[PDB]
């Protein structure tokens, strides 16, 4: 199964997992893709935030979905 | 020569643990905690003979079935985590204007001060997990300190570090549930697939993140089906007693001489890229609450992130 995650620059990136697949592992995909550290990473779906405690199924993604990445802020 | 001391992972449920003087309590025991002090790299004395201790790790098995009804599933690192931060944040004070309680500034806290003073204008809201909740009980209480470190332990959040306040406070509503109704539903509709509603209820039907204003939620939009041809997507139905709608900083000019819906809202100072600085606002005149700090303006230039609606009764024919 194949995803896609936009970010704010505009390069569109596509990732193949599972939907057994957690947040976590998916963050760990984007680690391996753009180097951004999973720490820093917030992932948008349907407009809710993704928490790592859950999985892609868990939200209901599956094929041809697209996420939202937003980095995360220092205040 | 040797102690006993109570261990405890919940302050209900206590066993007699033996001890000597020979190692440390992290060497005999554990991680433990003595009124609210980490002593785990001390050697037991006879001072704390009987007292009772606050175990973090290398719990029994019914310590860890009543952790994890106690705090939901959480990782083995957690329990350590918010009894280190409960000590960290113990100086940390509230400052009252007008009975209003705002979070003074202190290492970085910041982003915790936006959190907390959007989650009080919440209402009808509450937290499934027992410890949450009655750490939340005692914040509305007047006593803050588990509320604010529980939820920087789950937050995974580190004392004296920025932090990004949108994150946390989404982060912390995700573990919450409403006390009363609400319905959001979406339509979804493409000539060839048909027509598809997307249902939200509870707590779900109030937060939104990517849009900062009613206008662009209820818009239309616009993409492709998975068949490939021309897919619509359109806000139909909205019941809320509230509406909380976040996104990324962006500029604009918020203004009381033109009498705006939303009751607040929190703004991110300075560059995206590093560290900045939260306020959180209301309007009553904009009050805006910087860490403690309280003024007035008619008009403000600011980044807004988090913007607070009243209820939303809204419906729409989608034609
Ligand atoms: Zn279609």
């Amino acid at each position: 199964m194949q995803i896609f995650v936009k970010t704010l620059t505009g390069k569109t990136i596509t990732l193949e997992v599972e939907p057994s697949d957690t947040i976590e592992n998916v963050k760990a995909k984007i680690q391996d893709k753009e180097g951004i550290p999973p720490d820093q990473q917030r992932l948008i779906f349907a407009g809710k935030q993704l928490e790592d405690g859950r999985t892609l199924s868990d939200y209901n993604i599956q094929k041809e979905s697209t996420l939202h990445l937003v980095l995360r802020l220092r205040g | 020569l040797t102690i006993e001391v109570l261990v405890t992972v919940d302050g209900v449920n206590f066993r007699t643990v033996v001890l000597n003087n020979k190692n440390t309590y992290r060497s005999q025991l554990g991680c433990v905690f003595f009124n609210g002090a980490d002593i785990s790299d001390t050697i037991p004395d006879e001072k704390q003979n009987g007292h009772s201790l606050y175990l973090a790790d290398n719990l029994t098995a019914d310590e860890t079935k009543a952790l994890k009804e106690l705090y939901g599933p959480v990782d083995p690192t957690f329990l350590h985590r918010f009894y280190s931060l409960k000590a960290a944040v113990h100086g940390w004070k509230m400052v009252v204007c007008d009975k209003v309680r705002s979070l003074k500034l202190s290492d970085n806290n910041c982003y915790l001060n936006a959190v907390i003073m959007t989650l009080d204008l919440l209402k009808d809201i509450k937290f499934v997990i027992p410890a949450l909740q009655h750490a939340f009980m005692k914040h509305k209480g007047g006593d803050s300190t588990d509320f604010i470190a529980l939820i920087m332990a789950y937050g995974n959040c580190t004392f004296g570090a920025p932090d990004d306040a949108s994150r946390l406070l989404h982060t912390v509503l995700a573990k919450a549930e409403l006390c009363c109704s609400a319905r959001m539903v979406w339509r979804e509709w493409c000539n060839v697939c048909g027509i598809k509603d997307v249902v939200l209820q509870g707590l779900k039907a109030c937060c939104y993140v990517g849009v900062q204003t009613v206008e662009d939620l209820r818009a239309r939009m616009t993409y492709v089906c998975q068949c490939g041809g021309e897919r619509h997507r359109q806000l139909v139905e909205h019941t809320t007693p509230w509406l909380l709608l976040s996104g990324t900083p962006n500029e604009k000019l918020v203004t009381t001489s033109t009498a705006p819906d939303f009751v607040a809202f929190n703004v991110f100072q300075g560059i995206e890229t590093a560290v900045g600085h939260y306020v959180h606002a209301r309007l009553k005149l904009i009050l805006k609450f910087d860490s403690g700090t309280v003024s007035k303006t008619s008009d403000w230039k600011c980044k807004v992130t988090d913007v607070l609606f009243p209820g939303q009764k809204y419906s729409s024919d989608c034609n």
